[PDB]
RNA sequence: AUCGAGAGGU
């Protein structure tokens, strides 16, 4: 009787999808909160950030397992900024998991000739 | 019941926390009631936290009447109260 | 809240025990029971002088008690009296009586 | 008296004692034990309690059901007309919203069965009956009471599910667990009892 | 008028006003009544 | 095993239970388990730990 | 009685 | 014996197991109550004098 | 009741395999060989075709017909 | 050539297939109907009326005897007869779906008989009587109908095969062993009690002035069933008086009369005979001395006369004349006095014998020189079953109908009118006693209710199988259960075998309400008679010529309590009569006990000794198989090849009982039980054997396995073996896996919770019409089962379902007993069930006039209509199956006409006929209509039943728990992505946390998983019977043959990160069930609602909408802390606010009009000083109720100094 | 005395369209509807709500008023 | 609704 409806862990409800603020406890520090997400982008995000050398402080958390979200506070280097750092892990990210998929499917084909 | 002279007064100074309870409660209650509020307000709108920073500047117009076991009682303001 | 009295509000300090005397029980009573019944021969209203007399409460809320005209909510119900036959021994007080 | 010794009791038409009124003051169910000392009481929510490690020390998580049905009267003045407002507007089933309005008069609107509820204008003195929502002030407890420890004060987070979920280091003062124990939740209807839960009772004072 | 089914047979009898519940193939006297005509929509989660 | 703070009693006469004579008073006839609950109680260890 | 119970349970609706 | 045997008021002793029996004698004795205790208070529904 | 679609750990859809599973048992293999044969390689997913009880047939000896 | 477990576990299949689990009811049912009926009839057989002529001067008087005389009884099979007058048989679920009492009629053959005496001048009592009159044939009288217990001899489902069962809509598992009293399944549980006739001696405690007492509970064997209890006082020393003095209190004696004068009423008069009664010994001075003080006291009284006066001036009748005291004192000794002995004139030499051996047992007892008895011995105790009960219960209704036909007897005879038979007999009576008897538990009749016994009859506990067998197999010790008498909670020694040691209630039932045991046999009774003539021909010297002089060591031989006489060879006299019961030519539940020491031979043949089987160890002197059990691998082997054989006929294989009667099994109770050794084993067994062939029985032996002790060499010959110590156990206590790795209360319970488990209760649950019923979706078999399952049909039936676990601190959301259940494994329906509700609606009528109708009602002409929908409802007023409801939605439409006559304020406008009587749904659920029943009832009126199905599925608040007492609520659920996982991908169901396993020491739980994981692997099924060779470190090898690390750890990942946890965990299936206890249905919350009529204070209950209570406690802790405005407003704001006007002159409550503000006291004549005072309501009835007993509380508000 | 309380209704829009059931009370505004299914209970705006007829047609939320309304 | 009985929960 009191559920939740599980369509609220993948609808925003108005809600935004990412939220950036300023750290004013630390300079060059910001906080980004990702709404309907989850360890499965936060966990790798937090990882190549962290292969940065621009990047100081770089950490998540799911405040409750009861609401879908996570907070990314991410702190660098005088002479960059956290947005700057986010974009760029992300775009890197990107294109990493593109790697991932074009040799899965080389390789895929090949086995699959292979077989026959 | 007779009461006692402010210079004969025996008891403690302090306010005790039953006294700080009844205090803030009465006063809460007051303000909740539209009783004029003595303080600054910066936006507050729950009475009791109006009467919490009313009582930091001992601004809440309360007294208490400390009863001795006969009957005498010594009356104390909120604000000379510790 | 209750509806509104003009009587002031005040706070109860002394509980005093005593016995009902049967001029006080005479007197503070609205209606002499005599009748064992409580419903009536036409029963659209219950025996007047029974154990439902209207003078002695109501307990139905459409009404209005007759000794106080309050609904059900506001009649605290008044007492009735029985002029027994004769004296008997109060239970409770026996002992108490014995040893006067 | 009908329980004299030596006697014959006045049995009922049922084969049963009557019911004297020494019966009816006498005992744990009676007047002076059952209804005077002890009374059921409202605005007073029971379940069962799981836990909850992201929980503040002094927190309670209280279901969004209970929540909706148990309700603070709040009074409306000048600092908090315009969020009485809004609550009203939300209504009795949409939380945070309220349930009642409360006239000068003492009439008593209900929000639900008022086929206009969320245009009604609110005048200082009156009351509205609002969801309990999160950061109110509740009394906690557990049976038995052996000490004072076994009611305490807690804050509310409304929250989904049907549990009362507290922390885990607060067990200890209630001797709870969680293999079904059920705890009682009692809401404070005033100012006064606010201020004396929330500066007395609350767990961390305890 | 309604319909009800003989909880031995199932066969389909029509009771009337203020009749006895009885079978007519089969004598029994539990019935049971029939599925609504109302929508039934069930969700598959 | 103790029940009442003594050794398991003489129910039956002289004897705890029908697998022992009369009058057996060591460790194993009156109550004493030296299995482990990994190892598992024998059923006279069973139904003394059952009365303590 | 066991035969006779079958032939109870069987023959409900005849005898009925 | 020993609660009872105190000289507290009529009411704050019939809550504890002897409910007529200490009514019937504080009626005889045509006894007084103070209402200074807790018991009282309560079921007189007024704030009680302590704490 | 009946076998259960998926199970319950795995997710593995594990209805399409009961009468398999009974046929591999009728032509004398273990239940284990049986489980070996039918692929179900993870015990979570083993255990709900060890433990299923087929309460569906007796629940139809009730038909009100014949 | 040594007996195996698996052939003790084919010895146990062959005992529960001649046996079911309901057995002692139905036999117990079976005796009453078939034997105990006809007996309580021809005990009140005739009923003799004596018209004697009044002198009213009219020629022609002549006295007539009439004369009624009750036959045989035949019960017919079930039958209804409805409204219309046709009469069916009748079957269980028409009777459970009807609400019919499930019952047989019983008809009596009476004759009647008048004859006229010879000469009326006669003196009364000396009139010879003359055959006037005769019927020619008995009339067979339906007297009333007694309920037939299910699945008893006398049931349509006796004898009925399982395709059959299902055409009748019955469950084949379902065992009977219950009744259908008005639709509502009805057990009754046993009812323990001490033995009759039986000689108790008890150590009264100081400073009590009794030192001992000697009782004896004397009953009839068939004469009404017990009646006379006498008890035999020693009296404590005292300062005044140098001996102590023993007195006899006997029925209808208002003073305790000294032990010699009733000897001597008995014409033992000398004291030489009184004391050679007494002391059988006259060398033993210490008997003599104890007895001298008694003779001192007793002097005054030297003769029988004399004595009888005594007896009879101190009878219950005061001012007689000496001859009727006389006559009434010898009526008490023949009659009143030890009745089991015997009543019949010439029989006082025994009393006084027995008496005295009463005597020298309560001063054997005095000197020190045994032991006083144990109370709760439980060889000294019996179970009423069915059977014995519903005896007595008849035997009180059939004398009540028998009066009352002597009644109509006398009432005819004073008019002349005719007498018939017919007529005569109120039917009503049997059959509304039987009814009302098994329906409220109220055990006796309507009218003694208080007096009458309680929860006798108790509503079949249909929630799981394994529930309803525990329910009928309960007994009930009736101690008080306020009372804290540790003793008979506590488990005794002589409870082995008897009792399950684990399934006890928690809490004031604790100890008091029992199970039996598997294999517990309790007996329904045999005659006495066949063992007493076997008795008198080989040898039994009676008591009438006994000497004790001359064979002061030959042995006293008792049967049922009864001193029969004395035997001078009571060994050979025990071997010929139990080689006679292993033969069956005595009842095997004979029990023979021969008491070395006491020089006793008890026999036993009564009713309500519970029984055990046992092996029999060869002990002949020349046998060639010394100290190896009669039962051969022979037997075994035919017990294999008869059981699957069906062409034999039924009744002719070898099974259980041919073991019995081929004295290879032997029943023995715990009397007999102290005079046998048992061999724990037949390994036991054997190793003793070798031990005393003088082999040193010395090996290499398994470190991992259990070590018993050493055989002991004090033991040279075992009599008996037992078949497998797990039949020790319960229903419940035999489906925990290893329960002899636990610590015992997690036993308990889980004896306890198993009763809640969700599962499949019945087949037939579909066409069954339940109040309430919950189904597992997908219910499993334990991958570790007990082999004692087969017997429970818990594989068939199972409540559970076998979830992977791991034992792991996940989130910290399993903490305080608490678990983390997988949401894609709930999603999948992993511990899903089905809630199912009933409701029942009828017709009623009175008079002529039916005042219901089920009809759709109409706002236009039906007053007070609830606030419910009325638009679910169908023109039949009814609900349709397949519908949707919710809350106080109306699921049955009903209404009731008003009188014509009313007027309420005009609301009844001239159209409002009506008013609504209708049903609404639980205003706490909702969900589907499932099914609505529609039939007649008894009176042929219209009868609905409204089955509504909900589905739950699990959710954060649910019981859920092991079979180890590993009970949790779900705390969190996480999905498959966010739970660690196996290098294979496994992904527990259920995470537990590791602290609930070290406190508790459920080592079961561990084992038990570790072995279904290397069942789940393997296929093979998992043995966790108890007492087992399986050991941990067995299991372990298996599991490391598969590839996993042996002890069940396994690697785990973090599913938030991938990451390889530090920690590895123990991860595998077990066995877990979802208890009846979901949150959804304990969730409460009030605010403001119904308040109760007398105090105006929050109603009760969750169901009502009502409040929760204040109680004293919390007032006390409030007032701790000092919170006085939090208890004014729990107390007076928030649960009955009240508001009155009290006189300030005399202080109580005024006359008060708000309206008008106008307040008066008429005592006082005051209308201007007034006061208000704010109350709870609760205090202004207490202060009226004072008021009504003249008791002035006044409320003064101001200092009246 | 609204006129679409009881009336059986299925969701236009949002994350819980497609779904049946009937209408146990309205506001102005929103209307209170009982799910058929999971003994779910919801406020949806009566905007929000596709009507069922006599004949199975579902109409809108303006069509429903016009109908009611009785004017032809 | 009331009363009584019983089964349970912590």
């Amino acid at each position: 009787m009191n559920q939740p409806e599980r369509y609220e862990l993948i609808e925003l409800m108005g809600l935004p999808k990412v939220t950036y603020e300023l750290d004013s406890k630390s300079p060059n520090a910001a906080v980004v909160t990702l709404e309907k997400e989850d360890h499965t982008l936060a966990n790798m995000l937090a990882n190549q950030l962290l292969s940065d050398e621009r990047v100081l402080f770089a950490g998540y958390k799911v405040p409750h397992p009861l609401n879908h979200n996570f907070i990314l506070r991410v702190q660098t280097v005088e002479d960059c900024s956290p947005k700057q750092v986010i974009v760029d892990a992300a775009k890197s990210l990107i294109t990493h998991l593109e790697e991932i998929k074009v040799n899965f499917m080389r390789e895929w084909e090949l086995k699959m000739i292979s077989v026959e | 019941g007779k009461a006692v002279a402010k210079e004969d007064r025996t008891t403690t100074p302090y306010m005790t926390k039953y006294e700080r309870a009844r205090i803030l409660g009465t006063r809460a209650l007051q303000i909740s009631m539209n009783a004029p509020v003595l303080v600054d307000l910066e936006g507050e709108t729950d009475p009791l936290q109006i009467a919490m920073k009313e009582l930091a500047q001992k601004k809440i117009p309360l007294l208490v009447r400390r009863y001795l076991p006969d009957g005498s009682y010594e009356d104390w303001s909120v604000a000379e109260l510790i | 809240q209750f509806s509104p009295s003009s009587v002031p509000l005040r706070r109860v300090e002394e509980v005093q025990f005593g016995i009902l005397s049967p001029e006080e029980i005479r007197s503070m009573s609205v209606a002499k029971i005599e009748f064992p019944e409580t419903m009536d021969e036409s029963g659209q209203r219950p025996r007047v002088g029974g154990l439902l007399d209207p003078r002695l409460g109501t307990i139905d809320r459409q009404f209005k008690c007759q000794t106080c005209g309050e609904t059900m909510a506001d009649c605290p119900g008044h007492f009735g009296h029985i002029e027994l036959a004769k004296p008997v021994f109060h239970i409770g007080f026996l002992s108490k009586i014995k040893k006067i | 008296d009908n329980e004299i010794a030596g006697q014959p009791q006045a049995l009922q038409k049922s084969g049963r004692p009557l019911k004297s009124i020494r019966a009816r003051l006498k005992g744990k169910e009676g007047r002076l034990r059952g209804n005077l000392m002890g009374k059921r009481v409202d605005f007073s929510a029971r379940t069962v309690i799981t836990g909850d490690p992201n929980l503040s020390l002094d927190e309670l998580g209280v279901p969004r059901s209970i929540a909706k049905t148990l309700t603070y009267p709040e009074t409306v003045t000048p600092y908090n007309i315009y969020q009485l407002q809004e609550l009203v507007r939300n209504g009795p089933d949409e939380h945070p919203g309220a349930k009642y309005i409360i006239r000068d008069t003492g009439e008593r609107i209900d929000l639900r069965y008022h086929k206009r509820a969320g245009d009604i204008p609110l005048r200082y003195g009156w009351r509205v009956e609002r969801h309990i929502r999160d950061g109110d002030v509740v009394i906690f407890n557990r049976q038995p009471s052996l000490h004072k420890m076994s009611m305490m004060g807690h804050r509310i987070r409304v929250m989904p599910y049907s549990t009362f979920r507290l922390n885990l280091s607060v067990t200890s003062p209630y001797n709870a667990d969680f293999d079904g124990d059920e705890m009682n939740m009692h809401v404070p209807q005033s100012e006064e009892t606010r201020a004396e839960i929330q500066e007395i009772t609350m767990v961390p004072k305890q | 008028t309604m319909i009800y089914l003989c909880a031995d047979c199932g066969a389909r009898n029509t009771i009337q006003a203020k009749e006895v519940i009885r079978c007519r193939e089969c004598g029994h006297r539990v019935m049971y009544k029939m599925r609504t005509k109302r929508m039934v929509q069930f969700e598959a989660r | 095993q103790i029940v009442e703070g003594k050794r398991i009693p003489f129910g039956f006469k002289y004897r705890t239970l029908p697998h022992f004579p009369k009058d057996d008073d060591s460790p194993e006839s009156r109550g004493f388990i030296e299995n482990s609950y990994l190892r598992g109680l024998t059923p006279q260890e069973f139904f003394f730990h059952a009365m303590a | 009685l066991g035969a006779t119970n079958r032939e109870l349970i069987n023959n409900r609706a005849a005898n009925r | 014996h020993g609660i009872n045997r105190a000289e507290t008021g009529a009411l704050m002793r019939c809550s504890f197991e002897e409910t007529v029996e200490i009514l019937m004698d504080a009626a005889a004795s045509g006894e007084k109550d103070d209402c200074k205790g807790i018991s009282e208070n309560i079921m007189l529904g007024q704030l009680a004098p302590m704490g | 009741m009946i076998i259960p679609i998926r199970c319950f750990s795995c997710g593995k859809v594990i209805g399409d395999k009961w009468d398999t599973y009974l046929t591999l048992l009728q032509e004398d293999n273990t239940e284990g060989e049986a489980l070996d044969k039918l692929g179900l390689q993870r015990y979570c997913c083993r255990r709900m075709i060890l433990t299923h009880v087929d309460l569906i047939e007796k629940l139809l000896c009730y038909n009100p017909l014949s | 050539e040594t007996l195996t477990q698996e052939d003790c576990w084919t010895v146990i299949s062959s005992f529960f297939e001649e046996t079911s689990l309901a057995r002692q009811q139905l036999f117990s049912f079976d005796e009453f109907v078939q034997n105990t009926m006809q007996e309580i009839v021809d005990d009140d057989s005739t009923l003799t009326l004596d018209q004697y002529a009044q002198h009213t001067g009219a020629q022609g008087d002549v006295t007539r005897r009439y004369e009624i005389n009750f036959g045989q009884i035949y019960l017919s099979r079930p039958t209804m007869t409805e409204a219309d007058g046709s009469t069916t048989t009748m079957f269980p679920q028409e009777a459970r779906l009807r609400n019919l009492t499930y019952s047989s009629p019983l008809y009596v053959d009476m004759r009647k008989k008048v004859m006229v005496a010879a000469d009326s001048n006669v003196p009364i009592g000396e009139e010879e009587w003359l055959v006037e009159e005769e019927d020619e044939e008995p009339s067979k009288v339906f007297i009333g109908k007694i309920p037939i217990m299910l699945r008893s001899t006398f049931c349509i489902l006796n004898g009925v095969s399982d395709s059959e069962l299902y055409d009748l809509n019955e469950c084949p598992y379902d065992q009977g062993g219950y009744f259908i009293i008005n639709g509502s399944e009805k057990v009754i549980i046993a009812q323990e009690r001490s033995a009759a006739n039986i000689v108790q001696v008890f150590k009264k405690a100081a400073p009590s002035p009794i030192a001992y007492v000697a009782e004896i509970r004397s009953a009839l064997e068939r004469g009404s069933r017990l009646i006379s209890s006498m008890q035999i006082k020693l009296m404590a020393r005292n300062t005044e008086n140098s001996g102590q003095t023993i007195r006899a209190t006997l029925p209808y004696i208002r003073s305790d009369i000294p032990i010699v004068i009733v000897f001597r009423a008995l014409g033992v008069v000398p004291d030489r005979d009184i004391l050679e009664h007494i002391c059988y010994d006259p060398n033993d001075f210490q008997m003599l001395e104890m007895m001298k003080p008694c003779i001192e006291e007793a002097f005054v009284i030297q003769d029988k006369d004399i004595a009888l006066d005594y007896i009879g001036k101190r009878g219950s009748t005061t001012g007689v004349t000496r001859e009727k005291r006389l006559r009434y004192a010898h009526d008490i000794l023949q009659k009143e006095l030890l009745p089991h002995i015997t009543t019949m004139e010439g029989f006082e030499t025994r009393k006084a014998f027995f008496l005295g051996y009463m005597i020298h047992r309560m001063l054997l007892c005095a000197l020190e020189r045994r032991e006083p008895d144990d109370r709760d011995h439980f060889g000294k105790k019996r179970l009423d079953l069915a059977g014995p009960l519903l005896a007595s219960l008849f035997r009180m209704l059939f004398r009540k109908m028998t009066r009352d036909v002597y009644k109509y007897m006398q009432k005819c005879v004073e008019t002349n009118r005719e007498f018939n038979l017919t007529l005569a007999v109120k039917s009503n009576i049997i059959t509304n006693g039987l009814r009302y008897s098994l329906a409220t538990g109220n055990w006796g009749d309507q009218k003694r209710s208080m007096v009458n016994r309680v929860g006798v009859s108790q509503v079949l506990n249909r929630y799981t199988f394994a529930s309803t067998l525990s329910h009928l197999r309960r007994t009930n010790t009736p101690i008080g259960r306020d009372g804290k008498l540790a003793k008979p909670r506590q488990l005794h020694n002589t409870h082995w075998g008897m009792v399950c040691p684990a399934e006890t209630p928690e809490g004031q039932a604790c100890g008091l309400v029992k199970n039996l045991s598997l294999m517990s046999y309790v007996s329904v009774g045999s005659p006495s008679a066949p063992i007493i003539e076997f008795l008198e021909e080989w040898g039994l010297e009676t008591l009438e010529d006994y000497n004790p002089s001359a064979s002061p060591n030959a042995t006293k031989v008792f049967v049922n309590g009864v001193w029969l006489g004395v035997h001078r060879d009571p060994a050979h006299l025990t071997e010929t009569l139990r080689s006679l019961r292993r033969r069956l030519d005595i009842s095997a539940e004979v029990s023979i006990v021969r008491d070395i020491r006491e020089k006793e031979l008890r026999l036993f043949t009564d009713a309500g000794r519970i029984c055990r089987p046992l092996f029999i160890v060869d002990n002949n002197p020349n046998s060639e198989r010394r100290g190896e059990l009669c039962i051969r691998k022979e037997h075994i082997q035919q017990l294999i090849e008869d059981k699957d054989r069906y062409d034999i006929d039924p009744e002719q294989r070898f099974g259980w009982t041919a073991l019995v009667s081929s004295g290879l099994i032997e029943y023995l109770d715990a009397e007999e039980e102290e005079t046998v050794m048992i061999a724990m084993s037949p390994e036991d067994l054997e190793a003793s054997r070798q031990m005393q062939a003088g082999y040193e029985v010395k090996e290499e032996l398994d470190p991992a396995q259990r070590v018993k002790p050493a055989p002991n060499p004090h033991v040279h010959a075992w009599t008996h073996c037992e078949i497998h110590p797990a039949m020790i156990l319960g229903i419940l206590a035999s489906i925990i896996p290893f329960p002899d790795h636990n610590q015992s209360p997690r036993n308990t319970y889980q004896s306890a919770m198993g009763k809640q488990a969700m599962g499949v209760y019945l087949t037939n649950y579909q066409v069954r019409m339940d109040t309430m019923a919950n189904i597992l979706y997908y219910p499993q078999k334990p991958l570790a089962t007990t082999r004692s399952m087969e017997y429970l049909k818990f594989r068939e039936l199972p409540a559970g379902q076998n979830a992977i676990v791991a034992i792991l601190c996940y989130s910290g959301y399993n903490q305080e007993d608490s678990i983390i259940m997988n949401q894609a494994s709930i999603d999948r329906g992993l511990f899903r069930s089905i809630f199912y509700r009933t409701y029942t609606d009828q017709e009623k009528k009175i008079g002529m006039t039916v005042m219901e109708e089920f009809e759709r009602p109409v706002r236009s002409t039906t007053l007070r209509m609830k606030h419910g929908t009325y638009d679910k409802l169908e023109d039949d007023g009814l609900i349709a199956p397949g519908t949707r409801v919710s809350g106080e939605d109306i699921i049955i439409g009903k209404t009731a006409p008003i009188p014509l006559d009313h007027e309420e304020l005009g609301q009844r406008t001239q159209l409002h006929a009506k008013r609504d009587v209708s049903t609404p749904l639980r205003s706490t659920e909702s969900g589907i209509v499932d099914q609505v029943m529609v039939t007649t009832n008894q009176e042929g009126l219209k009868f609905v039943k409204v089955r509504m199905r909900s589905t739950r599925i699990p959710q954060i608040g649910d019981k859920f728990a092991s079979r180890h007492g590993q009970k949790g609520t779900i705390g969190m659920t996480y999905r498959h992505e966010d739970m660690p996982f196996s290098a294979q991908g496994i992904v527990p169901d259920i995470i537990i946390n590791p602290h609930a396993i070290p406190s508790r020491m459920t080592v079961a739980h561990l084992v038990e998983c570790q072995l279904s994981k290397v069942s789940a692997l393997s296929g093979f099924e998992g043995d966790a019977t108890p007492f087992t060779d399986v050991t941990v470190e067995a299991v372990s090898k298996l599991l490391r043959s598969h590839g996993f690390q042996s002890r069940g750890f396994e690697v785990m990942y973090h599913g938030h990160t991938g990451r390889k946890l530090v920690a590895q965990v123990f991860l595998g299936p077990t066995y877990y069930q979802r208890l009846k206890h979901l949150v959804d249905d304990k969730i409460h919350a009030r605010a403001r609602g119904p308040v109760q009529i007398l105090t105006r204070q929050p109603v009760e209950g969750r169901s009502r909408d009502g409040g929760l209570r204040f109680g004293e406690m919390e007032r006390d802790c409030q007032i701790s802390h000092g919170c006085s405005s939090v208890l004014r407003e729990r107390l007076f704001d928030c649960s009955d606010a009240y508001r009155v006007i009290v006189c300030d002159i005399c202080g109580l409550i005024a006359i008060a009009s708000y309206k008008k503000d106008s307040y008066e006291c008429r005592s006082c004549q005051n209308r201007t000083r007034f006061s208000q005072v704010y109350l709870p309501y609760a205090a202004k009835l207490l202060f009226q109720e004072l008021m009504s007993m003249n008791i002035a509380p006044r409320l003064f508000t101001k200092n009246h100094k | 005395r609204d006129k679409a309380i009881g009336a059986t209704v299925r969701i236009r829009r949002g994350p819980m369209k497609g779904l049946l059931g009937v209408i146990k009370d309205t506001t102005d505004a929103n209307a209170r509807v009982e799910l058929h299914t999971g003994n779910k209970m919801v406020t949806i705006p009566k905007e929000n709500l596709l009507y069922t007829t006599k004949t199975g047609e579902l109409i809108s939320y303006t069509e429903f008023i016009e109908r009611s309304r009785g004017i032809r």
